């Protein structure tokens, strides 16, 4: 007779909406993972954490930074790195794992298995999927040192085909090799849409996302000029 | 109310209850009330968004139905399960990880276990494993563990003679089909609800118990089904009562409690793995 | 007509301006031999660079669908077609000339991306692109041989089914060429007794509807020319002459819609002729006043 739930936003529910985790998204949503060297991620990543009133996290930051980006023996800390990823898995903390993983790159992925590497990416995945945070996540898959997630990313690929000729284009190109014609031309500024190209799936029609994204909060038919309520206002 | 499911975003409910009726309220008015089944509805759940909004049902009609969201919005009846003889006591979709399998126990101690091959094609359903309790089901719980490392593991607890009242089952590669793994013999007062905690990264896992009390087990996969070492590490009796339902936190950490006394109480573990109650409400 | 000169700084004479389709990017190929390119409520410089070993004469947009394409005939009887990437790559050279590239200008893109060169021995070529994805291959397709000294060509605007392709060409005297697709090559359409001093300007006007083209022919005096169809043969007759100039004019130039005509004289005066008839709307100079 009694039904109990709890919630992904920290809800529970019993009806009861008792409310009863903004350290996790905050921190996906502004850790560093690549594109910078490793003194100036793990710095980064510590006064976010700090920021946040994470200490121990970012105490965990900088002395990575310590660690690596610096005589004592070069595999002295590997067993050291290795306990502190298990400890901070095991207590239900993946975002910390993952990051140190994607940061320190090669210098940590051979001491830990891919079994355990897979399960804390997939659950941090999960976790970042879950709070509808795309961008990290994919960042994380792409960045992935584990070659199973980042195989996760890729039947994401779209082929297309010219209308005039109703034929296979090149997937490099955006000239029709029939039609002799661009095929990409865009819908509102009458160019060639070498890149991003938002399409309907009621018209057919389309152009440049930013142009499109313009054109619709102006109005509600298809700027291609087909009738075709793409928005419905 | 029969039982309360969150989706998988957290922004969406799926309320079932003894009047015929299962509700989805969205972030909340009800955006969908229509009739399930020719008995009461007992436990409602969520499937994966990638399968799309998909929803299970199990009453006490004998038969299992799934449900999809289809564009206003509209539900519909995609399949019903009438492979149980008696009434379908619990139902759980496994975890993504393992693609689109269902998992249902019947009052008459089988465990019904189905999957659709195609998961664009939801009016299919295939009995994949039929696993016998020899004991009334009560409620199952799936292993969330995306692991490689851990097998698809399932948990039956029967609410039935002091005999264990709670089966665990693996998944063998080698003969493809589920055994008994685990049994409780601590475990002989009536199970009313069991709810494995996730795994997110941790090595071993986390079984919780409803019972007279509840207790909480680690089952540490120790290096045929693979042995555990299970060793109760919580046995909570703030309740007083029965205990009817139980839920874990969305990380594995907190374990949200609800007894007969009607309050619901939290459980969690310091560093020193004792674990205390965080709170009660009511 | 208001003057008001641009803020733009050049350490070299210009020798021919060019706009783009749109208005915004232009082109300039001063006396030392550079390419420059701006940009659009001021105008900012974007690209600059050497293109040749001899000088440059005319520098020409192509049409913006097949991207920022430039092209600029030179005294080395080279036409260097360059792409934008902003760095600017030259994509091809079209060295197939024996003499000096006196002009060269782009056809309209309602029949792809094709190029003219007219030579100072007399003949004029045509360069076309098969595939528009890769601009290093240029095949050349037709050899109009004049006859006489060419000076400037202009392509036809119009993009009628009814009107085949048709190129201008003048000398230093106006021979005017239609493509015949019963032969499927290029040859002599009209010529223009009429027109006995030496041209500097040949320019045809955007039809923009109209049932016939316009031309307008830089000489000692300005001369409008209206073709008007009936090779397809045309009713060459002469609509306007003006003498306002006094000198030999070097520029012609229509607008947009084809109705006000620029002509640029040496005697350093931008005229701007309109119809009303055709008669002069304003006077320019250096300055301009
Ligand atoms: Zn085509
Ligand atoms: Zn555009
Ligand atoms: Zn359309």
């Amino acid at each position: 007779p009694e039904g109990l739930c709890y919630g992904l936003f920290g809800d529970l529910a019993f009806l009861s909406v008792f409310e009863t985790m903004r350290w996790f998204v905050d921190t996906a949503e502004r850790y560093a993972l690549a594109g910078r060297p490793l003194a100036e991620l793990c710095d980064h990543n510590a006064k976010v954490a700090r920021e946040l009133g994470r200490n121990q996290v970012a105490q965990t930051w900088t002395m990575l930074r310590i660690i690596y980006c610096s005589r004592l023996p070069p595999d002295f800390f590997g067993v050291l790195v290795r306990d502190m990823l298990h400890f901070y898995a095991e207590q239900g903390d993946v975002q910390m794992a993952v990051s140190v993983l994607i940061v320190l790159g090669e210098r940590v992925r051979k001491d830990i298995d891919e079994q355990t590497q897979e399960h804390w990416y997939t659950s941090y995945i999960d976790l970042l999927q879950r709070f509808r945070l795309w961008n990290v996540s994919n960042e994380v898959v792409k960045l992935s040192t584990s070659r199973a997630v980042s195989c996760l990313n890729q039947s994401t690929t779209l082929h297309v085909n010219c209308s005039h000729c109703k034929r296979p284009m090149s997937s490099r190109g955006w000239v029709c090799d029939r039609c002799h014609r661009c095929a990409s031309m865009c819908a509102v500024c009458h160019h060639v849409v070498k890149g991003l190209f938002v399409w309907c799936q009621g018209c057919s029609h389309g152009g440049h996302l930013q142009h499109i994204m313009k054109w619709l909060e102006g109005s509600s038919h298809c700027p291609a000029g087909c009738g075709h309520l793409c928005e419905y206002s | 109310i029969h039982d309360v499911s969150f989706d998988f975003h957290g922004r969406r409910m799926a309320t079932c209850s003894s009047d015929q009726s299962v509700k989805v309220w969205d972030k909340w008015h009800c955006t969908a009330s229509w009739k399930t089944h020719s008995g009461s509805v007992w436990r409602v759940t969520w499937a994966h968004p990638e399968f799309g909004q998909v929803l299970a049902s199990c009453s006490f009609d004998r038969t299992a139905a799934v449900w999809e969201e289809i564009v206003q919005s509209h539900w519909v009846k995609r399949t019903t399960l009438v492979d149980s003889r008696t009434s379908v006591t619990d139902v759980k979709f496994a975890p993504k990880h393992m693609g689109l399998m269902l998992a249902t126990c019947s009052a008459d101690g089988i465990v019904r276990i189905y999957e659709a091959p195609d998961v664009m094609n939801l009016s299919q359903w295939s009995l994949q494993h039929e696993i016998s309790c020899k004991l009334s089901c009560s409620c199952i719980s799936w292993n969330p563990s995306s692991s490689r490392a851990h097998s698809p593991m399932i948990a039956v607890g029967s609410d039935d003679n002091a005999m264990a009242k709670v089966q665990i089952f693996e998944y063998n590669e080698n003969t493809r089909k589920y055994a008994k793994a685990e049994t409780l013999m601590t475990v002989t007062d009536p199970v009313h609800d069991i709810a494995f905690a996730p795994n997110l990264g941790r090595s071993f896992h986390i079984l919780a118990i409803a019972t007279k009390d509840v207790r909480i087990f680690t089952l540490k996969p120790v290096r045929g089904p693979t042995k555990f070492e299970i060793h109760i590490v919580a046995q909570f009796d703030n309740h007083n009562s029965q205990v009817w339902r139980v839920s874990w936190n969305i990380t594995g950490t907190v374990l949200a409690s609800s007894g007969d006394d009607g309050c619901v109480r939290l459980w969690k573990a310091n560093y020193m793995d004792n674990w205390k109650c965080t709170g009660i409400l009511k």
